[PDB]
């Protein structure tokens, strides 16, 4: 069946499996660094402001306990494609929570795929996004926390959607809930159990707000970046597996076509030699 | 079929025919990459084509009265008006929310919705 | 079933887009 | 309710030096107003340390740490359960100060209301670091 | 000063630490130098409206301020 | 064209029988089978696979089998053969290639892609094999030859990741660099 | 088209019009594969008003066929590529 065409398509699958197999190696190599960086940066000042605020008894007595009617969603996704199904899951969950009720979320995306995938379903809702992150570091995560702080004044709550890197092969979506600056300052000014005199409360309230926001942001990026390489490696493994199976199947058909070709040509030669 | 032309049959029937052919044709041009890797990394507009193509493919199947012993389910007789209307609503995106299983071995589009709606009620 | 054409188009497509911007900078 | 003798946690976004430690006997740092000293039974309070020195005494010598560091800036919180946590942007030892390498192209600044304070802090660290080496 | 830098100017604490180290980034080991780096991109999200690259990180680029 | 290989082979036997060592090279050996096939088809003989006669295999056997290493009793002479074959699409599954390969000890497979890349001679060490092996090499080459073969063997396995040099971890990119030297 | 009879006829005739079954079902009717179709006479037969417009038409369609793959890649699109991609779709 036109052996020349089959052998060409087999070559294409071979290259795909080759490059697919190579990207898996790089996916594991980069995952190693992310895991090393995550284990070193994880749980960095996480829950600190939350713990002390809980330790503040007088604050809880006067804590304004209300349900935020309008919140801000900042989903975290990878920018490079072919990273796995983690991006599809994040954009899927935010889509569900957003499609249900509209005009109650700002939906400031993070990552090319997260923003691109949500551009068409939610037009006029997402206005800006962050992409092309050179490296993950606390100074950068703070700049991201600042941008969300500026856009969070209009909303009563802020939450981040990202993958949680619990295992090298298990990444579960996890979402943190962070209150905006306005609600945090009014709640923080009641702090009385923990003295703040070295910097005055008017300054300490704003500074500790950044720590409260950047810590969550910086932690989420690591979990998502680690899940990217983890999900990417698995995707290449499954892709390379499927590439090999299909390539082997065509090899059988190529041999079958080879036998038929010899049979066809051989019968022609015998037909001419008969007469 | 030589009978398939806009002048012989109603123009609507011709449009619905090309809509299904174009849908499955576009989906056929992507089955290659779908085999190597899943559709998750696939583009959104392309995923919709793939998703909707599956629904139509499953809906094409229907039980026959003579084949009732083989499958064990009663056959279905689909009228021409129901045939055109069934696929017309499906191409528009009527039963896209329901799972592709409810369209398996169904006579009319409304029948699949009843099964698909019940599947959403139990869960 | 033609994957060689898919790779070929992807090659020319991305290269053209990539070098199209490089042409702007070069000009 | 209450916690054990004490526990200190020194963390950095890029590395964790002490997840939880008790052998230390005293901690001293320099705030904006003046220098403070955090030790056992220190009441609950918040502090924000500029890029100054951080010295911590160890009853038993800890490996890879000298006990004398210069931080670039961090937050300090002493919880109600007799627990203090130190979180700094970055940390290093004085021996790796590599003095005399300052003002290598970043001297230029912008004449604005914010740039005035910006340079004010930068100058303060230079004056501080020079003394920190001693 | 750290307090008045934020009062009379919209300088966040992080930006203050950055401007503080700005003069000693070369003095600190390369380990810390690689850590003090912010480079990303921000787009106003229409099909192709805007593409802004945030690389300065010290001036009114990443942490804006009232004084600037 | 059919007698030339046997004619030259007879000239080599002279050196072989007299104890001398000779080397005979059959250029375009595949064309010989075409010449014999021509005589066969024109004679209306029963054609086989690819129109070649049934004894096309025997044609080359009796020819190459005369090149051998005579013992010291006859004189110790030798006759080395180096027949050449031209593959159309690099497929050794054809009729004639399978015959010559089954008769010869080893085959030196040359690739055209390697020639374009600048690997001159474009020798494919992957398919190239020698039955004698180290037994023919001198005592000096045997040692360094063994280690060399292993290094290239591991490099070809890792060559699939050559483009990804810096991305991969250490201890592997170095092996790639070493193989490039060889 | 690698069969015996089609190959011979192609070498005998001047030009050949390739019909694709894929293009036919995708709504492209007449399903003509301009990438392979060719004519010896070329513009020598077209009228003056046609040669001028026919020249640029071929170039525009040539670029569109290339960017077809990038559409799947997506995740970004340059201003010019968006125009060329759309422009080719009109043709």
């Amino acid at each position: 069946a036109n052996l020349k065409q089959l052998k060409i398509r087999m070559k294409a699958i071979g290259s795909i499996k080759k490059i697919t197999k190579a990207m898996k190696m790089v996916a594991a190599s980069k995952m190693k660094a992310e895991t090393s960086r995550l284990e070193n940066g994880r749980n960095f000042a996480v829950g600190s402001v939350q713990k002390m605020l809980e330790n503040e008894s007088y604050v809880q007595k006067k804590k304004s306990t209300t349900a935020p009617k309008s919140t801000l969603l900042v989903p975290i996704t990878s920018d490079k494609g072919l990273c796995g199904s983690v991006n599809s899951s994040i954009v899927r969950e935010v889509k569900r929570l957003a499609l249900n009720n509209r005009s109650a979320f700002g939906l400031l995306p993070v990552g090319e795929k997260g923003s691109s995938g949500l551009s068409r379903p939610f037009p006029d809702l997402l206005k800006s996004s962050i992409v092309n992150i050179q490296n993950v570091n606390f100074p950068t995560a703070a700049a991201i926390a600042h941008q969300v702080s500026t856009q969070g004044a209009g909303y009563d709550q802020v939450t981040l959607i990202y993958n949680h890197f619990k295992n090298a092969i298990s990444y579960v979506v996890k979402h943190q809930e962070l209150l905006p600056r306005a609600q945090f300052l009014n709640l923080f000014k009641y702090v009385t159990r923990h003295e703040a005199v070295e910097p005055e409360l008017e300054y300490s309230k704003n500074y500790f707000f950044e720590l409260y926001m950047a810590s969550s942001v910086y932690n989420a990026l690591l979990n998502s970046s680690a899940s990217e390489q983890a999900s990417r490696m698995n995707a290449m493994e499954n892709a390379s597996k499927n590439a090999g199976e299909i390539l082997s199947k065509l090899t059988l058909d190529y041999n079958k076509a080879r036998q038929a070709k010899i049979t066809m040509e051989l019968i022609e030669i015998i037909s001419g030699a008969s007469i | 079929s030589r009978m398939l032309d806009p002048i012989t049959i109603g123009e609507e029937h011709y449009t619905v025919a090309r809509g299904v052919q174009k849908l499955l044709q576009d989906y056929k041009s992507l089955q290659d990459i779908i085999a190597i890797l899943g559709v998750d990394d696939l583009s959104e507009e392309d995923k919709l084509v793939v998703a909707r193509a599956r629904k139509v493919q499953k809906f094409l199947s229907q039980p026959f009265f003579m084949s009732e012993v083989f499958s064990g389910i009663p056959g279905r007789f689909v009228n021409l008006k129901q045939n055109i209307a069934s696929f017309k609503a499906l191409l528009e995106g009527a039963g896209d929310e329901y799972p592709e299983s409810c369209f398996y071995m169904k006579g009319d589009l409304e029948e699949s919705l009843a099964a698909g709606r019940a599947d959403a009620l139990k869960s | 079933t033609r994957e060689e054409e898919w790779l070929d188009k992807r090659t020319k497509s991305q290269e053209k887009v990539y070098f199209d911007q490089e042409d702007r900078k070069a000009m | 309710t209450k916690k054990q003798k004490m526990e200190v946690t020194l963390r950095t976004p890029y590395k964790e030096y002490l997840a939880n430690f008790d052998g230390f006997s005293r901690i001293t740092a320099k705030t904006n107003e003046a220098s403070l000293v955090i030790q056992n039974k220190t009441p609950a309070s918040l502090y924000v340390l500029p890029p100054g020195p951080l010295k911590i005494r160890f009853t038993s010598e800890v490996k890879n740490v000298s006990g004398d560091f210069l931080h670039t800036g961090g937050w300090v919180i002493v919880h109600a359960d007799n627990t203090c946590e130190i979180n700094v942007m970055d940390l290093f030892d004085r021996k790796e100060v590599r003095a005399d390498q300052f003002e290598k192209g970043n001297i230029q600044d912008l004449d604005t209301l914010a740039g005035k304070y910006a340079a004010k802090s930068r100058k303060s660290t230079v004056r501080l670091f020079t003394k920190a080496t001693t | 000063c750290i307090e008045f830098a934020f009062k009379k100017a919209g300088i966040p604490i992080v930006r203050n630490f950055l401007h503080s180290t700005e003069g000693v980034i070369y003095g600190l080991p390369q380990r810390v130098q690689r850590n003090l780096a912010i480079n990303y991109t921000v787009k106003q999200y229409k099909e192709g409206k805007a593409v802004s690259a945030k690389t300065i990180k010290t001036l009114q680029e990443a942490f804006p301020s009232k004084g600037d | 064209q059919f007698l030339a290989p046997y004619s030259g082979c007879a000239i080599g036997e002279f050196f072989r029988d007299n104890g001398k060592h000779a080397l005979i090279i059959y250029d375009d050996l595949s064309k010989q089978a075409v010449a014999y096939r021509q005589m066969s088809l024109l004679l209306r003989r029963p054609p086989g696979r690819e129109a070649y006669p049934g004894d096309v295999f025997y044609l080359h056997s009796r020819l190459l089998e005369r090149a051998a290493k005579m013992n010291d009793s006859l004189g110790g002479g030798s006759l080395t053969a180096l027949p050449v074959i031209e593959t159309q699409a690099g497929d050794v599954s054809a009729y004639i290639p399978t015959n010559v390969i089954s008769i010869t000890d080893g085959q030196i497979f040359l690739e055209t892609e390697l020639f374009y890349k600048g690997i001159r001679p474009a020798i494919n060490v992957g398919l190239s094999v020698s039955r004698v092996g180290s037994a023919a090499q001198i005592k000096a080459m045997k040692k360094i030859a063994g280690n060399l073969k292993l290094t290239l063997a591991t490099y070809r396995e890792l060559a699939a990741f050559s483009q990804f040099g810096s991305d991969l971890d250490a201890k592997t990119q170095q092996q790639l660099n070493t193989g490039e030297r060889l």
